[PDB]
């Protein structure tokens, strides 16, 4: 009898697996993309940055973008470490926005819930939103399990 | 030569 089984399928795959966030554009001009990093790796790591995203207009980048000569090659960086929360590093030519406030550049930045990246500033017309979604699933594993000290 | 620029980075500092 696998009358329990079919309720299993029910809840589906559960994200917040290994995806640590995702960038939205609201503005509509890049494809909505999935950032990760593996929790082992980052418990395995006890300093430095685990894992960080380059964006930008280039195929290298671990964002690829529509195609803004505003925007630099690797505009925005994300990384992810320190101790579980995600950090937010702006490395654009013209610089990075964060709701209408410029933020230093290269500069580490705690991320926000929902959060939104401006960038292209200069003319009315050529700047690009982007929105950082951060899902709870991945806080509770870090929660869930400390560093060191085993429960 | 005489070619457009890529980045057009604002005068600034």
């Amino acid at each position: 009898a696998t009358q329990r089984f079919l309720i299993e399928k029910f809840s589906q795959e559960q994200i917040g697996e290994n995806i640590v966030c995702r960038v939205i554009c609201t503005t509509g001009q890049i494809p909505i993309r999935d950032l990760s990093a593996d929790i082992s790796q980052v418990l395995k790591e006890k300093r430095s940055i685990k894992k960080v995203w380059t964006f930008g207009r280039n195929p290298a980048c671990d964002y690829h973008l529509g195609n803004i000569s505003r925007l630099s090659n690797k505009h925005f960086q994300i990384l992810l470490g320190e101790d579980g929360n995600l950090l937010l590093n702006d490395i654009s030519t013209n610089g990075t926005w964060l709701n209408g406030q410029k933020v230093e550049k290269n500069s580490n930045q705690l991320l926000s819930q929902g959060d939104e990246i401006t960038v292209g500033v200069g003319v009315e017309s050529d700047i690009l939103s982007l929105v950082i979604f951060i899902n709870d699933k991945f806080k509770q594993c870090l929660e869930q399990n400390k560093v060191d000290r085993i429960r | 030569k005489k070619m457009t620029f890529q980045t057009p980075t604002d005068p600034l500092e």
